[PDB]
């Protein structure tokens, strides 16, 4: 403010879940807490189960291209196997319908 | 199937686009950098469905203010933005005060 | 921030958080967060009290 | 029948696609990897089902 | 804020930050578009099947 | 796209061009230091032309 | 708009978009192929039968 | 299925610089009213004239 | 690596006589406090005043 | 293969001089004790002290 002061236009609140992985995603990258996910269990940025908020950094993509480069082949792989597996399915009914 | 792929795939060319300009742009005085930002979709299902660019968001952290030594030529130290307008009379907002 | 004046993300979404009260304005520790706003208003004259 | 088979078939093709997401969410600033789990299943036989 | 005469205002981009950059999205792209294989893969796959 | 790089990639021809006239008539007398001004291009998306 | 006197209009068309498209239009189509040939071979059986 | 029609994206691409005199360019929506020999009346978007 | 912050050392300089009466330098630790028009208040170490 | 772990090497590097004050550098083991907000003692061996 202009007057040496300042007010204090709010607090940032956090949300620390005990329970994970029941986090419904909703299209944006945003989550939802569903049944059993378990409450809201608010909680200021201080202190308890909670991190710090660094100012003007921004969160990584969490995924390093190195892995996923090669479980693509390796499900892959996989699933010409399952066709050959399928193919083997449509053959084998095709033989007996033939006959 | 492919929309898991073609969509991100997409997003991805119009970030190298915009990297490009702000090369095509590094020289231009009244210019700002662009960055994308982008989001996820999701069905009703738990499995994604590619990303769809979101925006292009420019930063507005002022730069360097270099000199010319001409009097018609004025730069912006804060917060602020030059109006002008147009022959018809539309309304305008810049930063380049290299008038004349 | 927002024509409203607010914080919000890339979609719309109003950033919530704890409000504040009194005067000088203080935040609360217990209250169900609001969306939070930058108004653009003007703090008033406020007199001496103790000192 | 294709039940032994074409389900797996599809549980792979949900293994291809979670990591396809995964490649196309590569640039996204709040994103979080993700993998799938899965399980087998029993009739009353000690045959499995898929 | 003032207004500095004789003066203007650069573009604030840095090169030295951006070709960086460039190469990630790059390779970035190229592994976006290393699943259209294993998708067209399987498309095939499921196809010739 | 190749708009944009091409259209930045001439750009930069024309602003080595200036300093090279400039620093080749650095004695003639009559002269005026010339430079080149440059605007950026937008189509109706919100990404950027050159 | 505007004019420039000088210049000329650009094709306003990409290719790294493009061939993309074209792709899933070569699977696109093969996969109305397969519904074709399930749909007619299905009909050699009944007048074989 | 069907065909409900053939669009065309008329988002105006970029102006090249070219140099000559009889060259112009449209920034925006504008076209270019041309008649043909016999009388008709065309419209079109090229800026080549001569 | 993350950039915890960028110090400043703020030792004293050399002081140098200019000859003038509109500058003062501090020997040791304190600032000169100056206002704005907008009435902001900052804090400056150089003395050399108008 | 596995990864068994990772190894810090605990050599104590050159000790640099740069005239603060508020700054210490330890010779031998030993680490400095700390500190934050709620608990949590944490150790280190950076010396430059705010």
């Amino acid at each position: 403010y202009s007057n040496e002061q300042e007010q204090v236009l709010g607090q940032i609140v956090l949300a620390n879940f005990a329970n994970n992985e029941g986090l419904a995603s909703q299209g944006d990258n945003v989550w939802a807490a569903t049944q059993a996910s378990g409450v809201a269990l608010l909680g200021t940025a201080g202190s308890g189960n909670f991190g710090k908020l660094t100012n003007g950094a921004l969160e990584a993509s969490n995924v390093d291209l190195s892995k996923e480069l090669v479980n693509m082949i390796v499900a892959q792989r996989n699933y010409q196997s399952n066709a050959q597996t399928i193919k083997t399915q449509d053959q084998i009914l095709n033989t007996l319908v033939n006959l | 199937s492919f929309s898991q792929a073609v969509s991100g795939l997409n997003a991805a060319a119009t970030n190298l686009d915009v990297i490009g300009n702000n090369i095509a742009n590094s020289a231009t005085y009244g210019f700002k950098s662009g960055t994308a930002s982008f989001a996820d979709m999701f069905a009703g299902s738990k499995v994604g469905l590619g990303v769809k660019v979101a925006g292009i968001t420019q930063d507005f952290t002022d730069g360097t203010t270099t000199n010319t030594g001409r009097g018609l030529d004025v730069a912006i130290s804060q917060n602020g933005f030059f109006r002008l307008v147009d022959s018809n009379g539309s309304v305008f907002y810049s930063r380049n005060g290299q008038f004349k | 921030l927002d024509e409203n004046r607010n914080l919000v993300n890339m979609q719309g979404m109003q950033l919530t958080g704890y409000p504040a009260t009194g005067t000088p304005p203080t935040i609360q520790q217990g209250a169900n967060p609001a969306p939070i706003t930058i108004p653009n208003t003007l703090m008033a004259a406020k007199s001496t009290t103790t000192a």
